RNA sequence: GUCUACGGCCAUACCACCCUGAACGCGCCCGAUCUCGUCUGAUCUCGGAAGCUAAGCAGGGUCGGGCCUGGUUAGUACUUGGAUGGGAGACCGCCUGGGAAUACCGGGUGCUGUAGGCU
RNA sequence: UAUAGGGGCGAAAGACUAAUCGAACCAUCUAGUAGCUGGUUCCCUCCGAAGUUUCCCUCAGGAUAGCUGGCGCUCUCGCCCACGCAGUUUUAUCCGGUAAAGCGAAUGAUUAGAGGUCUUGGGGCCGAAACGAUCUCAACCUAUUCUCAAACUUUAAAUGGGUAAGAAGCCCGGCUCGCUGGCGUGGAGCCGGGGUGGAAUGCGAGUGCCUAGUGGGCCACUUUUGGUAAGCAGAACUGGC
RNA sequence: AAAUGGAUGGCGCUGGAGCGUCGGGCCCAUACCCGGCCGUCGCCGGCCUACGCCGCGACGAGUAGGAGGGCCGCUGCGGU
RNA sequence: CUGUUUAAUUAAAACAAAGCAUCGCGAAGGCCCGCGGCGGGUGUUGACGCGAUGUGAUUUCUGCCCAGUGCUCUGAAUGUCAAAGUGAAGAAAUUCAAUGAAGCGCGGGUAAACGGCGGGAGUAACUAUGACUCUCUUAAGGUAGCCAAAUGCCUCGUCAU
RNA sequence: GGGGAGUUUGACUGGGGCGGUACACCUGUCAAACGGUAACGCAGGUGUCCUAAGGCGAGCUCAGGGAGGACAGAAACCUCCCGUGGAGCAGAAGGGCAAAAGCUCGCUUGAUCUUGAUUUUCAGUACGAAUACAGACCGUGAAAGCGGGGCCUCACGAUCCUUCUGACCUUUUGGGUUUUAAGCAGGAGGUGUCAGAAAAGUUACCACAGGGAUAACUGGCUUGUGGCGGCCAAGCGUUCAUAGCGACGUCGCUUUUUGAUCCUUCGAUGUCGGCUCUUCCUAUCAUUGUGAAGCAGAAUUCGCCAAGCGUUGGAUUGUUC
RNA sequence: GCCCGGAUAGCUCAGUCGGUAGAGCAGGGGAUUGAAAAUCCCCGUGUCCUUGGUUCGAUUCCGAGUCCGGGCACCA
C-alpha cells in the first residue's frame, strides 16, 4: 500500500492556462497599515484642506488668470 | 524557576506602577451548583454509565506556572494573574545566588 | 568481498573518510613510494607515467597488487634504487554494501537500505596520472614494460605516456639543465623549488 | 519533511560576505526613503531584528510607509498558481536604492531638454531608444602586410 | 606642500624593519589641593608647560610580505538548446550560443568632504 | 411423556436440536447498512480536464485550492498616432554560491623528500662524572611536493529570478496640517496652470456568479537520491501517453 | 555455452541486396498548398418565417465532464 | 480393560469409568431455577447424604516453596469509608465538623488451590573428571525417579546390537 | 460481580506482523547558484533551562603560545610580549558578535496594560513564533537612544466544561433588597495519533464486501549470493612461470541455488516429493576419432570435433539433497 | 540481523548521592599449637573495559567501540 507522496510535475501548465498575470495595481493605492501617527496628521490636514482652502486659493485662482 | 517577592508591575486600577506581592496561584476548589456541573449530574444519573468522556493519555508533565499579583498600597487592593513559560522545578523566592562563591559541595 | 565489476563507474556523490562516516575500514594501500625514496633530481632524468582514458573508479587492492607487480619488475630488470615509482591517485571515495542473509526471507526487505561502509576507492577523471616512474635514460624500455605489466591488472583501457617534463617536476627537461645550471632552480632532495625575482634581496646574496 | 521554519535555506545568503565581517557602515543608514522609491533587498547577518525572510532576498518593491527606523515595502511575490502585492516591513539596515530607476530618470530629463532643444531650433533629434542596428557597410584596411595565415596545430599531448 | 577636529568609502589606506619632520598642532612629559576613581594619580579625572621629537604620529624606502587591478592560464575546463552523431557501456566528438579560476608575469600602494592653522 | 433458542440436551466431538447450529426455523422492523464490486437505455453540434497543495483514526474516501464548462456583464474597433497585456527578446540595474576550480588561502583528511638546530627521552663514543665535548634518534619549525571534500572554501560560470523602460509621468505656482521643527524647515495632502512622438515584436482586454469531473498515474531527453541492478523505489525542467 | 524447431521480418544476399562517405532521380500521411461541399465561430449587410435571407473570412480530433439544437422517437391531455 | 463419541472425512493415545483424594452444608442450610409469591428442584432427601471439582485399575511413591495470585479466619484492632441521623455558622438554599456498616490495607493458614524449582570460579603426585571449599542470589533453587521418548533445537547426539 | 450485555482493539509501512516514528516542532545536506521540491535518505536535536543566562550604562578583552620569576613540579599565583575570533555567547548545528551580542560591576523590572496592521505555515484559515508601529506607565543612561523577554533560526495547544481576576458592569422573567446563578473581557487546567474518540486480546470453528492498489507457486527484468569460464603471472611443481595448478588483481557468462522487485492472475492457473512416460541441451562420466603430458607399459590427467547411444540394483529419511 | 543488560582488587561483587574506591574471599606478615588447620593482631591489592563530550570535578551522566550475556526471528 504504497503511493507517490509529492510531485510538481504538470503544475506550470496548469499555471498558464489563464495566466500568471499581475495583481491589478489601481490608482490611489489602500492606505490602511500606514504609520498611525501620519495617519492622524493627514486627517486633520484633509479636513482643514476644505476648509480653509476655498478663499486664498480663489484669490490665487484670479491672480494666475490675471497673469495669464 | 526563581520569582522575587515584591515586584513594581503595572496595575490597571490606578494607573500607575505600583509595588506588588506575588504569591503562588491555587486552582481553587471546584464548586456543585454550576452549569456544566449540574449539567454533567443531570445526564449522570439514569441508567447510562458515563456520558461525557473522562481523559485518560496524559503526555504534558510540566504545567504553566501564574502568578497572584496584590497592590500593596491600601484601598486599591486589585488582584490580577500574569503567565510564566512552562517549568519543572519552581521555587517561590529564595535563595537569590552569588557570583564570588566557593562551592564547598 | 564483492566483484569489482559492480563497484565501477562514478554514480552517487564522493563520500569522504571523515566525520559522518566514522566506520570505513581502513584502506589496502598504505605506503606510495617504492623505489629511491632520497633521489635526487639529476639521478633520475626521465619519467614514464600511465594515463587514464576512461572515466571510472579504482580499487584500493586493485592499486595495491598493481605497485607491488611494478615493484617487482623494477628490481628484477633495473636494479634495486635504479626507480623512483609514485603512486600519485590516493583513495579517498567510500563505497557502501547492503548485504542480505543477515538463509530466509525473514529479516527485512528493502527497508533500512543505507548499507554500511565496504571500503576505499579513487576516483579517476579522464587524463589524470596513475603512476609515475622516474628513471635513468637508458631505462626507457623497462618503464614501458613494467607499466604494461601493470595496465592489465587495473580494470578499463588507459595508456602510457612517456612526459617531456624533467622529473617529477612541472619544467621541461630541454629547458632544465640549461636553466638550472645558473640561476634559478635550486635543487631540494626530490623536488625543484622555484625562485621567482621578486623577492627580498637577501635570497639573491645569499646566492653567488 | 524540510522542517518548514524560518531561514532554513541560508548557511550562505545572510552571511556577510568576506573581508567585511564587523560594524555596519553608516552610509546604508543616512539615506532617504521617500513614498515611490525603488529598492532593492538583500539581507544582513549582522542586524537580526528585521530581516525579512529567506523569499524575499534579491526581490525589488516599492516603498510605501516609513517609520522611526524601518520601512513598510510592496513586493510582488509568486506562490502557487499567481502572484501576489505582499506588504513587509524591513529595517533600514537591509535595503538599498535600485540604480535603474535612476538611470530611467536621468533619461527622461536627456528626453526633456532634448525636447525643448528641439522645439526650439526645429530640429528632429529622435529622443527614442533604438536597439543595436546592423553594422553599417563600413571599409577595411589591409595597407602593407598581406593577412596573416592560420592553420589548425598538430595533435600533442 | 602640510597638520588638527569631525567624517565618507573600509587594507591601493594593514603588518615587519630602516631613514627624515623646519612652523603651528597633536603628543610624550612635571605633579595630586580641590571634581574624580583605583591595591597602585600606571589607566580614568584635574591645575600646568622645565624639557623632548627618543616613541606614537606624519612622509619616504624595502628586486618586502599582503590587497587591488591587468595579462598568461584559455576559447581550455564547464554549459542553454539540437542531432535516426559515434560508442557494448563508460563517456566522447560536432552545430548553436555564452564563458570561469590557481600557480606564472607586469603595475600601483590612499582618494576625498566640512570647519580651522601654520610656512 | 418431559425439557425450546442465548434456550434445551450432551459418557464432551462446540456435537445434536426436522437434509441448516461456534446460537434453529417463520414473519415483521426492512427497500436496514456499506468510503466496497456490477449495470446505468436517442442523435448531432461546440468546448474540454485532473490524478497536484493543505486538513481529517485520513492513505481504496471527503472538504479545500488549482484545472473545466455555462451564464453573462463593462469597455475597445470600424474614418504624425492610440488603452491594456505578454511562459519572448533587448537596454539598464540588482540577487544567488551550483557546474567548474582551489589548497605553497581558513577548516577537514593526506604522500614523500630537503634544511635547521631549541626541546627532551633514547642509542653510541671520548669519561670517575659533568647542557665537558661529540655522533644519532624522535618531536618541532621552515619553505616545498602528490592527492582530495554532500554536511569545506578565497574565486566563480552558463542556464535563471525580480524591478524599470512615462501623462497614475514631469515642471511651475500657491493653500492646509494638532505630524516634524533654528528657519515659511521637512514630509504628506489639496488646488490651479503648462507642454503625451518616449525599446523590439505580437495581440482585444478587464471582471462577476454557479459548478461538474478530478483528489490510484506512467514513460522519454537531461540533472539527480537509496541500491550491485532492474521493465525497482524516490525527486527536478519540458514534452508525451 | 541452454534446454520444442526459428528468426537482420522472410526469401535470400558477396563488381553488394554488407560497412562508411556522398550525389542525381523516385515513392508517400488525414502534414502543406489549391479547388469543391457541410457545420461552428466572428464581422457585418437587406424595411425578407426579421427565430428568415444572403455575403465575407478563420477554423473543425477527443475519454471523465458541461451546455445548445433536434420538422429524432414512445405514451397520454387540452386546442386545431 | 468392557463401554461411548465428531449422523455426512477421524473410533483414538480423546471421552467417561471404578479407585484415590479435596471442599461447602445440620434445613431460618448448601447448590440451583424462576419476571413474580417463603414459588419450585435436589427432597417421598439428612453427612455411609446431597452438592462442586481434580486425578484416573492395582503395586510403589506424593519431595521443596504462602514471594505473586487466589481462597479463607480473626478482632469497630485501628487508617480509608456511602446514604440517613447528630451538632455548629448562616435570613435560607447551603457549608463545615464529629461519629463511622460492608469492603480495601494491616495480621494468621492453605499448594491432592492456580502455579513455580538458578548460574558462576578454583580444586586430587600422568591428564581429565571433580565428592569438597568461597561468593552473589530467590519464597523455594528439580528430591525420588525417567529420557534423545509422543517432550532434545544443535541432531543423522556417542557407543553396542 | 466477564455469571450476563454492549462496544473498542490507532496510523505510517518496498505484503502484513515484529522492529522504528520518517505521526508535531528545529539545524546542515541531498536541492540541479531565486523561492519551492520526496523516500523507514543521511548526520543530528526538543517536549527544557534562566531573578537573571532579561533591560540599560560603564570599564575590560578571549582561546592559545613564547619569555621569566621562592616552595612550584606537565597543570596553582604574578608580570611582559604576540595574539582577526583559532574562545565565549545554557543547550543540536548553522549564521552573527572584539572599546562587542563575550567577562566583571552599578542600578533595576519593558518577562507590565491595550487596540490594530503585516510576515511566517498558507486554502492565502488557525494556533504558535516574529516583525514594524500607536497610546499609557516606567527602567536605564549625562544624553542621543535602547527596552515591551532570552543575539537569530525550535521550545508549544481549539470548541465544551471547570477555575481565578477586572467594572460603585448587565440579566437574574409581576415590581423591589440580599444571597446565588448566568454573561462580557483575559489567564490557567489537557488533548504528544500534537488542527484535538474516551478503548485490551484471540480465532486452526470463523463469517461478509472487496483487492492482484497487496505476500505464498510459476512466468518476466536483475545477478549480490550460488555455479561455470577468460586475461596478467608472484609463486608451487627435484632444476624449470604456463605438463598440471596458480595467489595478489581483473573482465565475463549462466538462470539448475538463494535473494531483490511486484509487472500478470484473489468472481481461484489444484501446492512438495515419488511412480510412469516422451523429447531436448552440453558446461563430456563412458564409448568412436584425435592432440598434450613430470605419457616406458599399464593406469591416469588436460584439451578438441562430438549429445548418436548409455548412465543401473538396494538399506535408511516423505523428501530435493 | 535487530532489540535490550553488563564489564570495577588475584575472584565474586556491590557504592553511585555527578567530590568515597568498599566488603567478603584469596595472597603476605606476625602470635597461638611439637607441627598443621581454625582462631586472634594486622597488612598490601584496583587505570572502577577502552576511546571521547558536559561539568568546577566523570568510577557514575551521555556519545562510540571492544568482549560477553538474555530475548524476537511469526501467517503461509
Ligand atoms: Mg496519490
Ligand atoms: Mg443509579
Ligand atoms: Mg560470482
Ligand atoms: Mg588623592
Ligand atoms: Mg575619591
Ligand atoms: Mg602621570
Ligand atoms: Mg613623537
Ligand atoms: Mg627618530
Ligand atoms: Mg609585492
Ligand atoms: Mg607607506
Ligand atoms: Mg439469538
Ligand atoms: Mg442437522
Ligand atoms: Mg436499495
Ligand atoms: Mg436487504
Ligand atoms: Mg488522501
Ligand atoms: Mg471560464
Ligand atoms: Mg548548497
Ligand atoms: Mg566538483
Ligand atoms: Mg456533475
Ligand atoms: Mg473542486
Ligand atoms: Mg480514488
Ligand atoms: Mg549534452
Ligand atoms: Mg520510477
Ligand atoms: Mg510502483
Ligand atoms: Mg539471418
Ligand atoms: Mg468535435
Ligand atoms: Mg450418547
Ligand atoms: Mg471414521
Ligand atoms: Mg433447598
Ligand atoms: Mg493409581
Ligand atoms: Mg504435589
Ligand atoms: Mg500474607
Ligand atoms: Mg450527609
Ligand atoms: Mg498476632
Ligand atoms: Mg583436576
Ligand atoms: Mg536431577
Ligand atoms: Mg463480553
Ligand atoms: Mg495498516
Ligand atoms: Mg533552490
Ligand atoms: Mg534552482
Ligand atoms: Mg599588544
Ligand atoms: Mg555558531
Ligand atoms: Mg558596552
Ligand atoms: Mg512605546
Ligand atoms: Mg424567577
Ligand atoms: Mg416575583
Ligand atoms: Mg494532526
Ligand atoms: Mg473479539
Ligand atoms: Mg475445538
Ligand atoms: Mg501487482
Ligand atoms: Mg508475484
Ligand atoms: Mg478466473
Ligand atoms: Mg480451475
Ligand atoms: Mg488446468
Ligand atoms: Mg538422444
Ligand atoms: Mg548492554
Ligand atoms: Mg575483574
Ligand atoms: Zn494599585
Amino acid at each position: 500500500a504504497k503511493s507517490k507522496n509529492h510531485t510538481t510535475h504538470n503544475q506550470s501548465r496548469k499555471w498558464h492556462r489563464n495566466g500568471i498575470k499581475k495583481p491589478r495595481s489601481q490608482r490611489y493605492e489602500s492606505l490602511k497599515g500606514v504609520d498611525p501617527k501620519f495617519l492622524r496628521n493627514m486627517r486633520f490636514a484633509k479636513k482643514h484642506n476644505k476648509k480653509g482652502l476655498k478663499k486664498m486659493q480663489a484669490n490665487n485662482a484670479k491672480a494666475m488668470s490675471a497673469r495669464a | 524557576v526563581n520569582v522575587p517577592k515584591t515586584r513594581r508591575t503595572f496595575c490597571k486600577k490606578c494607573g500607575k506602577h505600583q509595588p506588588h506581592k506575588v504569591t503562588q496561584y491555587k486552582k481553587g476548589k471546584d464548586s456543585l451548583y454550576a452549569q456544566g456541573k449540574r449539567r454533567y449530574d443531570r445526564k449522570q444519573s439514569g441508567y447510562g454509565g458515563q456520558t461525557k468522556p473522562i481523559f485518560r493519555k496524559k503526555a504534558k508533565t510540566t504545567k504553566k506556572i501564574v502568578l497572584r499579583l496584590e497592590c500593596v498600597e491600601p484601598n486599591c487592593r486589585s488582584k490580577r494573574m500574569l503567565a510564566i513559560k512552562r517549568c519543572k522545578h519552581f521555587e517561590l523566592g529564595g535563595d537569590k545566588k552569588r557570583k564570588g562563591q566557593v562551592i564547598q559541595f | 568481498r564483492r566483484p569489482a565489476r559492480c563497484y565501477r563507474y562514478c554514480k552517487n556523490k564522493p563520500y569522504p573518510k571523515s566525520r559522518f562516516c566514522r566506520g570505513v575500514p581502513d584502506a589496502k594501500i598504505r605506503i606510495f613510494d617504492l623505489g629511491r625514496k632520497k633521489a635526487k633530481v639529476d639521478e633520475f632524468p626521465l619519467c614514464g607515467h600511465m594515463v587514464s582514458d576512461e572515466y571510472e573508479q579504482l580499487s584500493s587492492e586493485a592499486l595495491e597488487a598493481a605497485r607491488i607487480c611494478a615493484n617487482k619488475y623494477m628490481v628484477k630488470s633495473c636494479g634495486k634504487d635504479g626507480f623512483h615509482i609514485r603512486v600519485r591517485l590516493h583513495p579517498f571515495h567510500v563505497i557502501r554494501i547492503n548485504k542480505m542473509l543477515s538463509a530466509d526471507r525473514l529479516q527485512t526487505g528493502m527497508r533500512g537500505a543505507f548499507g554500511k561502509p565496504q571500503g576505499t576507492v579513487a576516483r579517476v577523471h579522464i587524463g589524470q596520472v596513475i603512476m609515475s616512474i622516474r628513471t635513468k635514460l637508458q631505462n626507457k624500455e623497462h618503464v614501458i614494460e613494467a607499466l604494461r605489466r601493470a595496465k592489465f591488472k587495473f580494470p578499463g583501457r588507459q595508456k602510457i605516456h612517456i612526459s617531456k617534463k624533467w622529473g617529477f617536476t612541472k619544467f621541461n627537461a630541454d629547458e632544465f639543465e640549461d636553466m638550472v645550471a645558473e640561476k634559478r632552480l635550486i635543487p631540494d632532495g626530490c623536488g625543484v623549488k622555484y625562485i621567482p625575482n621578486r623577492g627580498p634581496l637577501d635570497k639573491w646574496r645569499a646566492l653567488h | 519533511t524540510n522542517t518548514k521554519g524560518k531561514r532554513r535555506g541560508t548557511r550562505y545568503m545572510f552571511s556577510r560576505p568576506f573581508r567585511k565581517h564587523g560594524v555596519v557602515p553608516l552610509a546604508t543608514y543616512m539615506r532617504i526613503y521617500k513614498k515611490g522609491d525603488i529598492v532593492d533587498i538583500k539581507g544582513m547577518g549582522t542586524v537580526q531584528k528585521g530581516m525579512p525572510h529567506k523569499c524575499y532576498h534579491g526581490k525589488t518593491g516599492r516603498v510605501y510607509n516609513v517609520t522611526q527606523h524601518a520601512v513598510g515595502i510592496v513586493v510582488n511575490k509568486q506562490v502557487k498558481g499567481k502572484i501576489l502585492a505582499k506588504r513587509i516591513n524591513v529595517r533600514i539596515e537591509h535595503i538599498k536604492h535600485s540604480k535603474s530607476r535612476d538611470s530611467f530618470l536621468k533619461r527622461v530629463k536627456e528626453n526633456d531638454q532634448k525636447k525643448k532643444e528641439a522645439k526650439e531650433k526645429g530640429t528632429w533629434v529622435q529622443l527614442k531608444r533604438q536597439p543595436a542596428p546592423p553594422r553599417e557597410a563600413h571599409f577595411v584596411r589591409t595597407n602593407g602586410k598581406e593577412p596573416e595565415l592560420l592553420e589548425p596545430i598538430p595533435y600533442e599531448f
